[PDB]
């Protein structure tokens, strides 16, 4: 299937998986991450025997699977789940085994040390891989955003990171993870539709309820107005119809989801909103960059789909910075797998390929020596 | 019963707690007094 | 309670306020400086009404209430905590009206005009105090010590003095503060255990961590040396019980937490090291009286307590500077407290009751003018 001698890229992101060869300008193989598993036992003769489903195998089968997410926040959970995902990925989809390419993985910014030892073991002595590499997302988006400079915000779905990035250089003291991502925003929803009336406590439905949330939830441009225009609603309240079929009608609950990130009061935790926490990060760069980290700030992940995003940052940063100077936001579009593209546009250069790390070289040093010479 | 052996549990937990700290300090004093002999 | 009209010594220091009466050798009154605000809404009856938390009573509650810190690298950031701690201390632990004796506090050197004003009104306008005196920290601390030279480091909690003094005469130009001390240490070892597994993003596991600091971490007397040997733990890794009673295990990110200070390029920011810092202070000040200051060096300050910070000293300077000379460092046991004491016996001599500042003066003066008696 594939006649180029290039690494494949393989965008594990927090929610959604995003596989394909380098070179191209979008991932073909896309699917949630989640991993199903037989919750009864059968006396039935026949079936697959398969003990571990995984992507739309799983999606396609939520009311029979118990679903465990492979990911919270960050820190790798299940190690099984991770074996699953890229052995489905590998002998499944993309119908190519990793002896013949190399691999350009994307981890998230300040993960655990175990987590990397962990995948690269997995990775160097189970499969035989002629090399592999470990990457910041927030490089590669920034790349692919065709710019030099910038505070990259990635909100994933367990985990958010602001990235400050200025004339190409990295500022590893600076990056500061939140887990407040779209998971928390999911379970605000339902706890505040167990309010509204229709109470659930299943996770199909909170997948359920995620979908409604990422086509239809959007971010208010005026909370507290609104909340008051909203009072004697019209045209502000939406009748949505469930896919099963079930009348559904959300109104104010919609703009006021996504809100919980700039109130982390609601979730009870003394951590400052989104905006807030970037604005912080601002102040603990320098004064000299502070201007064009607010004329280049540079948005990723998927909780990023939402629509008025660009306009509740420019308000807020308005009112917290002074109005005298000029901060424009910009989002390229299709932000979401911009950092997929960037890892094809990254595994083509020649000098890339003279930065991968071979089998013998990690076996005499072993992985502790692998993570000093990446970082 | 399980009063009694509640207290007696927070009182051990608190004589236990000043007989680490002695611990600590006095082998930072040994240390202490090794460095001064040297000196 | 008092039958000695004396000056009350409240020193305000950052993280722990310590108030007592002129005349004793310890304060009494000890409690970190922490404000807890209530952070949703009850609809219970009978609970206190009261809307702002203090000292201990918010120590002993910190999930419910948001814990905010009512002073900044020095910079009182809110003045409510301010009026809130101030009358705290006075009709809640020390039982005595100001009304009634003097009050001798102890200010940061090198702090704003606006501070200093705010704090003056406070005491002058607000409440009625017979006199009012702003005293820098550096000279009681180099009375506790019972020396006239010697350069004081005063590491507090989120600002760092070093002030030199030979022969008790004061150096006004060479004083140069930074903002690194036990904040954004405890940020560097919250931000490196994240790294190692264990994340948290709220202010009472930051305060739990900070305690655990204060109790654990120590300087190493060879960074690489000790990493290198920490490479295969035995005895370099401790196992800590929390007191909820997770078992957390700490290893070699202990002698790693206050290197920080050794190297700020830890949290990328151009400033040097606090030794580096106070050795380009040594030559800023006169050759002639540079060996007096290699051999009357004083430190001051909670962050002092931890254990190897003399020898690390030694070493450092040592290395930097010739070996030629003696160079001995001299700490004072219960240092942190030293300050304070000094307070005291500064509240005793008679012609300090002839160096106050009576409220009439001050009122037809006004605040700035004060300013320009004081110096
Ligand atoms: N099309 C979409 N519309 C709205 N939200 C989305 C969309 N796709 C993903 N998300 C949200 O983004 C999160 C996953 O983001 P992720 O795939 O990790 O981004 P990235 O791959 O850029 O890191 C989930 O919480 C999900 O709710
Ligand atoms: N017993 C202790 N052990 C270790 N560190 C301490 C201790 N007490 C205070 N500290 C540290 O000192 C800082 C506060 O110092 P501070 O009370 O301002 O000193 P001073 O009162 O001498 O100015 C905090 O960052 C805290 O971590
Ligand atoms: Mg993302
Ligand atoms: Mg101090």
């Amino acid at each position: 299937d594939e006649d180029e001698t290039t690494a494949l890229v393989c965008d594990n992101g927090s929610g959604l998986v995003k596989a394909g060869f380098a070179g191209d300008d979008a991932p073909r193989a896309v699917f949630p991450s989640i991993v199903g598993r037989p919750r009864h036992q059968g006396v039935m003769v026949g079936m697959g025997q398969k003990d571990s489903y995984v992507g739309d195998e799983a999606q396609s089968k939520r009311g029979i699977l118990t679903l465990k997410y492979p990911i919270e926040h960050g820190i790798i959970t299940n190690w099984d789940d991770m074996e699953k995902i890229w052995h489905h990925t590998f002998y499944n989809e993309l119908r190519v085994a990793p002896e013949e390419h190399p691999t350009l993985l994307t981890e998230a910014p300040l993960n655990p040390k175990a987590n990397r030892e962990k995948m690269t073991q997995i990775m160097f002595e189970t499969f035989n891989v002629p090399a592999m590499y470990v990457a910041i997302q927030a490089v590669l988006s920034l790349y692919a955003s065709g710019r030099t400079t910038g505070i990259v915000l990635d909100s994933g779905d367990g985990v958010t990171h602001n990235v400050p990035i200025y004339e190409g250089y990295a500022l590893p003291h600076a990056i500061m993870r939140l887990d407040l991502a779209g998971r928390d925003l999911t379970d605000y929803l339902m706890k505040i539709l167990t309010e509204r009336g229709y109470s659930f406590v299943t996770t199909a439905e909170r997948e359920i309820v995620r979908d409604i949330k990422e086509k239809l939830c959007y971010v208010a441009l005026d909370f507290e107005n609104e909340m008051a225009t909203a009072a004697s609603s019209s045209s502000l309240e939406k009748s949505y119809e469930l896919p099963d079929g079930q009348v559904i009608t959300i109104g104010n609950e919609r703009f006021r989801c996504p809100e919980t990130l700039f109130q982390p009061s609601f979730i009870g935790m003394e951590s400052a909103g989104i905006h807030e926490t970037t604005y912080n990060s601002i102040m603990k760069c320098d004064i000299d960059i502070r201007k064009d980290l607010y004329a280049n700030n540079v948005m990723s992940g998927g909780t990023t789909m939402y629509p008025g995003i660009a306009d509740r940052m420019q308000k807020e940063i308005t009112a917290l910075a002074p109005s005298t100077m000029k901060i424009k936001i910009i989002a390229p579009p299709e932000r979401k797998y911009s950092v997929w593209i960037g890892g094809s546009i990254l595994a083509s250069l020649s000098t890339f390929q003279q930065m991968w790390i071979t089998k013998q070289e990690y076996d005499e040093a072993g992985p502790s020596i692998v993570h000093r010479k990446c970082f | 019963a399980l009063d009694r052996a509640e207290q007696a549990e927070a009182d051990k937990k608190a004589a236990e707690d000043r007989s680490k700290q002695l611990e600590d300090e006095l082998v930072s004093l040994q240390k202490k007094l090794k460095g001064t002999e040297d000196e």
